[PDB]
């Protein structure tokens, strides 16, 4: 809509995509159960188009030689997260394995406690006491 | 101000400011009384600027005005002129130091998202910024009127 | 040597990242021969160091790390 | 340079150029004509500084100059009039730079390392470069000398 | 996902309707469903 | 962590016993609701940029704390005051979905009340937000999902006193 | 000292921070460079 | 990056020598160019954020083969990145204006471009175009606003030309 | 919880949950009453099948009520067949809830290194549950077996 | 990071007001001490490490500290204890060339006093190597500008002790 | 990453026309054939021990590739060579379910090459041992969908050798 | 390329001198052992398909090098190997005549250890077949000869390793 604001009319495409919406599930009347599937969907079009752009997502080069860059919002929305693992204090014991699962996975670049059987197991234990942060298990890992 | 550039400049690499620098800061602080004759004559003309920019927005883009739109309530009204001010008095900020620091962390970090979180579109208030700008540089002498002219020329690259 | 520390640090860089917030005022061991560069680290970002507490170490020693 | 140094902070912020750094580099290029008279007599008079600096180090450190030491013999100490040769030629890029990342890429960022593996005293050089410096203020104007001899004062900070 | 083609199956042929019915209301001057450029086969 | 079916799970297991006939009476509720809770939850999405806005214009906007002075004066703390609030109305209908508190005691609660201290961030005109997030949502969604999610809405203003 | 002077740098603390785990920042997560766009994806492959 | 003036310093580093007289005039030849440089670098960055609208829409406008479904810009998610893949070049052709010479353009914005955009399938040729609407449209603006314009203002753009796109002849 | 993985997988992502994995949660809570009455049936039809299948482990494993077996003499098997009937619950925990995880966080993480301890092995407890899955889908229908024997075969391969 | 600029910008901010005519006589003082600030900055940063020697060569060397027994005997202790002298210095000279010690509030006076009460650091002998710098850097730089670091010296001393 | 619903729709996407009937027809039979491989899915996740320990039985024990000399020889490359077939059960469970097998090709035969080769494992040899995997996935399964599972089994071995 | 004569004019050629009484004793030590050398190579061609034959017979044959499983085994890859173990042998007989080991290390150690990890062929049996035909060799020629063989042998061996 902030792209079409110079030329086409905001306003205009608010009713028009409102009646397009209105004569779609009008056609779904006889099936009466994707009716309210296509309800979710359109409105999707419609709430997303009432709202204006959100700002760019702006990389910064703590390096001064290191350039800073910009992504859209939209091309990271797009694109499928990485499944970042926060370890939090009291969370439940199974969501605290896949976490030191993940931990061995991003530093040895492979499960090598499932597929090694071997790992240091003291540090695991200072790591699900909450007792060092996630920060401190990589670097007591890394002087291994 | 160019003095917290280059401390948090040197922090980091853990050295003294070098030359470079400390003939950079030296160079701003002779200007001040330069400066200083483009503050005051912002400050006390302010209710000047403030509604000439006001009645240039509204004769160029009279949507907020209109019936739907955003000020077409007065307590909305009473709200945006207060804006035009506090962006007067923002980019005063910035004159007197001489930098982007001030004219940053008040009024121009997040405000492309924060508005939408309001009813006020963007690209119409990047217009009252710019109606705003010759509403100033009338105001102002011409061989400072190329100084202070950047500084308005920010906030409408980072808000469009 | 190492000591816990309780400090609370924001970021003042997740308004423009857009990132996932995590929730700071942390307890972490640090180790004493790391501890300068990541305390120096905490005023970069500004945060508040509110309680510095020697929990392992013995202070005074010559020898034994 | 000062010009490399504000691309290079205002390319890490991903923004554009600043009002601050646009007058800070429009300040650099209307004193460029008036550094560069300042750099062209240094190396105008390139053959009575190190002659004069030389002269002024030896009385001041003569356990360098008396055998045992490392510069002593005919073709040594011509090294070490040598030695202090590229850093004169240093400062005088670092004038015209109107920075010190000609002194720093070229002339000290591994200097420690490199005299304790030759032999010298790496303080003795850091009186060499100051009497460098007590005859090069002696050559320019008052107003200058403070610019140019900042450039020397930074040497003397990565020595010692 | 059966169902989810089926809904697919109506819009489909429907499509060049639907567009009629839309552009009818925020156009005034021109049957504008013949000034449809729509994609040849 | 613990759904309010696996709280049953576990409140059985530390019983010892096998699942009796009060752990079936417990577990037909969560399911006789289920598919309030998810008809609750799908309704969140598309007006997960709305229920923000009305709720900062019900109990922050046209305030001393927008005011110079105010906390969320300048527009960098404006712009957390809406991502702060943002985040604990996902997070709400993660309890929402689970039919407990805890998930929300730990990936929320752990670390708020001594950060917003720590920074200055006024409790009192927050405990206002999400009690202005309490009443918008029971009249979008229904009444009696917003019954039931007023209830989590209580366990973070509460929590966070 | 290299693991020392790469975590505790504000490189790290900026994006991970301090309690979640380092993840690999590949296309789409955030911006990427061009100068090192053939041997960082390269690099973030499993026959690194 | 690598200012024109220290381009000169190791040009003349690297053989050992002081400053002669061509190095105290092609030094002010930059110098008295400066007041020219710094000014043109306001204006650029007058309407930047809408000085890659206008060249986009009368990009676009000329080359339809880059909005119906094609080569890639056909969504809001290709063109919202091609706004920003344009904004790259505008932006870093204000650091070089400065700079003097294009080495800030070597080492920052055109080592990789022939290879991220062959992985990509982004084309190269136009944004040849691309650069080549830029080039006067950036011309405009400093004319519109007294700068004089020449060599300077317009070599940092077809330095993006001639050393982006393939070498045909 | 089939909510709890789904819970989490969201936050992880630090994603809103989309409609296309809602159904998941919808699918869940109209077989909540089906799941119930598996469990409902193996409720009163518990006491039969655990004395039954403690029988074909000894065939299949003539060791273990071997005298110097694991479970030699009353007590020692007694509670071999509680620690079997352990089990019962365990399947019957994720049957209702519906996945994984009820099993894993009482049974199945440390039962590599448990039993390692007090010497009864492994590749002995695994295929008593494989007796128990067989009894207990006699019970069942042809959709409630597809079902409630899908825990079952899981923690075979978790033992094995 | 506060600036004395940008200190009465802050103040001024949270007013939401304009400068008057008492901010502008923080400005047009500093404005007026800007040249020499800057002389000083240069002569530090040429003589950091012989300010940071002769400080310890007047106050520390032959003492208690340097003997075996207490906190230099061992180099690692002395290593230590030069690369703090180095670091306050450094430290200083920033709120010399800011003309506000909010550097010394924010990255020197955060840690610095529960540290070294939990290492057995002694305060009362590195109050005094920062008290015996500070007449060597009064030397070093002129008495105008010596009168300047007197402020910031002692204001790590106010926090430290 | 990719799948036969992308697909069918880039298909459709890039010539720019709704769907075709002929691309009906792809998705009319891939959501036809969700429950015939669905239900065959669950039992290869749950078997994945017993494939394995027979698919290496079959055609890789007791030869030279297990005696010294051979790269199965230390009990580190052994556990490897578990794993490392392993992966290639898991990833046909992606290709059966995605309807698409490229999700092997730029995730788990792109360096495939490179490690294989960097240690010089006989690729002949896993292809003989992937090979051996297709007559004990269709025991489990099916005559119906062994055929389902062959096809994306067999890409990872034509990529191979 | 060069031998003991021409080394030693071009390690005094370079200096800018004459031949002067320190090299010419290098000369001498050339010129006495000048016969002793040429009888050398002369039992060495006249036996030269047997000091390969008796070499291989202590290591590669009847071991499981030359077994099915085994790099030797095709018959392609044996006749390269005598003939791979022919140029070890005849320029070892070429710089025992030249005095000087520097036609080994143009020719035979020109790549030889990067081209043996890119075909796959084993460096550590192959230090086996030399010290094999180490110990053929200074028994036919004679416990003398066999002395100064032995070395340029092994400066193969230390080229492989
Ligand atoms: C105005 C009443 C009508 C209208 C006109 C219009 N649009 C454009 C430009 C674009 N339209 C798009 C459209 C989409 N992008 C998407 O991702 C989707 C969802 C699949 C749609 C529908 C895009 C990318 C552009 C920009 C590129 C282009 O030039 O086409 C113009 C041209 C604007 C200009 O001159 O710069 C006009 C006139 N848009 C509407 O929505 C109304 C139907
Ligand atoms: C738009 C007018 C043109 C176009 C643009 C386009 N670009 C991309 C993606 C990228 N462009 C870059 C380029 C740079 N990154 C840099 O760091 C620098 C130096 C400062 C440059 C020049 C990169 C890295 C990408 C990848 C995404 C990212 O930024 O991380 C796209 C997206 C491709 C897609 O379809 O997803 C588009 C559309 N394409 C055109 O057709 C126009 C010619
Ligand atoms: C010096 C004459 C006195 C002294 C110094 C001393 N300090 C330490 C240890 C530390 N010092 C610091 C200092 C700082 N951290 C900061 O952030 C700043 C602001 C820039 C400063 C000045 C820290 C963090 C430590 C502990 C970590 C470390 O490894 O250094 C020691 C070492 C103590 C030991 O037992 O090894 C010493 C000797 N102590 C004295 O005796 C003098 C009074
Ligand atoms: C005997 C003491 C115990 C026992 C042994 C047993 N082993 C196997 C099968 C294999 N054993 C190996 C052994 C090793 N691989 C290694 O890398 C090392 C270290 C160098 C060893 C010791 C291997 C590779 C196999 C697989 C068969 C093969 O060699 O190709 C069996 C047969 C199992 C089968 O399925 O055939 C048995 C019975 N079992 C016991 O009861 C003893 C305690
Ligand atoms: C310190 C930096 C800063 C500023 C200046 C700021 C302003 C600000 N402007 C607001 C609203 C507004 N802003 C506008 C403005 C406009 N509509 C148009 O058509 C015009 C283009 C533009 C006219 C100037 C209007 C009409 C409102 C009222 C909308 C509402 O609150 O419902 C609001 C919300 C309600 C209020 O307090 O009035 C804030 C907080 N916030 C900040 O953090
Ligand atoms: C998902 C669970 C969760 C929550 C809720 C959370 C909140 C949170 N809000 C924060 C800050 C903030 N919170 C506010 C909030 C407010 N200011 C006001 O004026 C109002 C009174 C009020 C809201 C109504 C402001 C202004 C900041 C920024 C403080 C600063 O930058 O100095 C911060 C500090 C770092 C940051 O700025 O992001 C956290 C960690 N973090 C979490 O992990
Ligand atoms: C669900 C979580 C859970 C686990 C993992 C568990 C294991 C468990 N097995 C035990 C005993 C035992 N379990 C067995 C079991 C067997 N011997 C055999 O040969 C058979 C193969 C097999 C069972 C069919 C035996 C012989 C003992 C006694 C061990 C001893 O006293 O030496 C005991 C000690 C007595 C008791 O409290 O039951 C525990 C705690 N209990 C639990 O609550
Ligand atoms: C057990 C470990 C240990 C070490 C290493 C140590 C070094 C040490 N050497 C010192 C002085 C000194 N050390 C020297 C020694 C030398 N300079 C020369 O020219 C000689 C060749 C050379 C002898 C190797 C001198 C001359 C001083 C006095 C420096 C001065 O007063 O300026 C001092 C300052 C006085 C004091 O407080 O003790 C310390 C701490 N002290 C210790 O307790
Ligand atoms: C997700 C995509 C992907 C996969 C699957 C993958 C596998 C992989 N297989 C490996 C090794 C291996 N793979 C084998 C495999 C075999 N040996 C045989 O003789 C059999 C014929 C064959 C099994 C089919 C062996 C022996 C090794 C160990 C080589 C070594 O580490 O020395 C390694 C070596 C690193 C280590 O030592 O842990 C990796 C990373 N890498 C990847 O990036
Ligand atoms: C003097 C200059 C010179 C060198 C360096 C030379 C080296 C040489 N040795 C080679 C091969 C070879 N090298 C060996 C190695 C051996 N034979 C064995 O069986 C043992 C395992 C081992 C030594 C004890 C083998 C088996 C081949 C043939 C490899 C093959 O055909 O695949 C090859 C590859 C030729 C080919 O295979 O087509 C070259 C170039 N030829 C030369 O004229």
């Amino acid at each position: 809509r902030e792209i079409i604001e110079n030329a086409c009319s905001s306003a205009a495409t608010l009713v028009a995509l409102q009646e397009m919406r209105r004569s779609a599930l009008g056609y779904l009347q006889n099936d009466k159960e994707g009716q309210e599937i296509a309800l979710q969907y359109f409105n999707v079009l419609i709430s997303e188009f009432e709202g204006a752009t959100p700002s760019n997502k702006v990389r910064q080069g703590q390096s001064v030689d290191q350039q800073g860059l910009e992504l859209p919002q939209i091309y990271f929305n797009a694109a499928e997260a990485r499944q970042k693992f926060v370890m939090k204090s009291g969370m439940s014991s199974s969501e605290k394995l896949d976490v030191v699962k993940a931990a061995y996975r991003q530093v040895f670049e492979r499960d090598i406690t499932r597929a090694y059987s071997q790992g240091i197991s003291d540090l695991e234990s200072k790591f699900k006491n909450g007792e060092i942060s996630t920060k401190e298990f990589i670097r007591r890992l890394g002087k291994s | 101000t160019v003095v917290s550039q280059v401390i948090l400049k040197a922090d980091d690499e853990l050295r003294y400011p070098t030359t470079g620098e400390l003939k950079n800061i030296s160079d701003f602080l002779k200007t001040g009384e330069q400066r200083l004759r483009i503050v005051d004559t912002l400050t006390e003309n302010e209710k000047k600027i403030v509604d000439r920019a006001s009645a240039q927005l509204w004769k160029k883009r009279p949507d907020f005005i209109a019936p739907g739109g955003n000020a077409a309530g007065q307590r909305e009204r009473s709200l945006c002129l207060r804006d035009y001010g506090w962006y007067l008095r923002v980019i005063t900020y910035g004159i007197l130091s001489g930098d982007k620091d001030p004219i940053e962390s008040i009024g121009l970090i997040g405000v492309k998202e924060m508005y939408n979180s309001l009813g006020v579109p963007m690209p119409g208030m990047v217009e009252a910024i710019r109606c705003l700008k010759e509403a100033s540089l009338a105001l102002l002498d011409d061989e400072d009127a190329k100084e202070a002219a950047p500084y308005f020329d920010f906030i409408i690259q980072a808000m469009s | 040597r190492s000591f816990k520390v309780t400090a609370c640090v924001p970021s003042q860089t997740r308004i423009r990242t857009q990132r996932e917030l995590q929730n700071t005022y942390f307890t972490k061991l640090v180790p004493y021969d790391n501890w300068f560069r990541e305390q120096q680290r905490i005023m970069k970002m500004g945060g508040k160091i509110v309680k510095v507490e020697l929990a392992t170490g013995k202070p005074g020693t010559n020898t034994g790390l | 340079s000062i010009v490399t140094k504000s691309i290079v902070n205002a390319d890490a912020e991903a923004r554009y150029l600043s009002p601050g750094e646009l007058d800070r580099i429009k300040s650099f290029v209307t004193s460029g004509e008036r550094r560069v008279r300042i750099a062209e007599t240094m190396t105008g008079a390139r053959e009575r500084i190190i002659k004069e600096a030389g002269n002024q180090l030896f009385q001041k450190r003569p356990d360098v100059v008396s055998p045992g030491g490392n510069a002593y013999g005919e073709e040594m100490t011509a090294t070490c009039l040598r030695d202090l040769d590229y850093y004169l030629r240093l400062i005088t890029y670092g004038i015209v730079a109107g920075d010190v990342t000609p002194i720093e890429e070229i002339g000290v960022v591994g200097v420690r390392e490199m005299y304790k593996s030759l032999g010298t005293p790496i303080e003795a050089v850091a009186e060499g470069v100051r009497a460098m410096k007590s005859v090069a203020t002696s050559l320019l104007s008052g107003e200058d000398a403070a610019e140019a001899g900042a450039y020397f004062d930074y040497l003397i900070g990565a020595m010692s | 996902g059966a169902k989810r083609l089926e809904i697919a199956q109506v819009l489909t042929q429907n499509a060049e309707l639907i567009v009629s019915r839309a552009a009818n209301r925020i156009f005034t001057g021109g049957s504008p469903l013949a000034f449809l450029e729509r994609p040849e086969e | 962590m613990q759904d309010a079916i696996t709280s049953v799970i576990n409140s059985s297991d530390v019983q010892g016993k096998y699942l009796d006939a009060s752990a079936i009476q417990k577990l037909k509720a969560y399911f006789a609701t289920g598919e309030l809770r998810v008809r609750a939850a799908t309704t969140i999405s598309a007006n997960a940029a709305n229920i923000v806005k009305e709720a900062v214009a019900k109990s922050l906007l046209y305030s001393d704390i927008t005011r110079p002075g105010g906390n969320m004066y300048t527009t960098r703390r404006y712009a957390a005051c809406i991502r702060d609030l943002d985040y604990y109305l996902r997070y709400a209908t993660y309890a929402m979905l689970a039919g407990d508190p805890s998930i929300l005691d730990e990936r929320v609660l752990n670390g708020l009340k001594e950060t917003y201290n720590s920074l200055g961030v006024p409790i009192g005109a927050t405990v206002q937000a999400i009690q202005a997030m309490k009443e918008v949502t029971a009249g979008l969604v229904g009444a009696d999902a917003g019954k039931e999610m007023g209830i989590y809405f209580d366990y973070i203003c509460s929590g966070l006193s | 000292a290299l693991v020392d002077a790469m975590v505790d740098s504000t490189e790290y603390a900026d994006y991970f921070g301090e309690e979640t785990v380092p993840y690999l920042r590949g296309l789409g997560t955030e911006a990427q460079e061009c100068r090192n766009w053939g041997p960082q994806i390269d690099l973030f492959n499993y026959s690194a | 990056m690598r200012d024109a003036v220290t381009s000169l310093i190791k040009n003349y580093d690297i053989t050992g020598r002081y400053l002669d007289r061509d190095a105290i005039d092609s030094l002010k030849s930059y110098f008295v160019t400066g007041t020219a440089r710094v000014q043109a670098a306001a204006t650029i960055t007058a309407n930047a954020a809408e000085l890659v609208k206008q060249a986009a829409s009368q990009l676009f406008g000329d080359l339809p083969e880059l909005i119906r479904p094609g080569g890639n810009a056909y969504t809001t998610r290709r063109y919202a990145a091609c706004l920003r893949d344009m904004d790259y070049y505008l932006r870093y052709a204000t650091y070089a204006l400065v700079a003097g010479d294009t080495d800030v353009l070597d080492e920052r914005v055109l080592q990789g471009l022939r290879e991220t955009y062959n992985s990509l399938g982004v084309p190269i040729g136009p944004t040849v175009v691309g650069i080549g609407i830029l080039k006067d449209l950036a011309t405009e603006k400093v004319q519109a606003a007294g700068i004089e314009v020449g060599a300077y203002l317009e070599q940092p753009f077809d330095h993006l030309i001639s050393e982006l796109s393939e070498t045909d002849v």
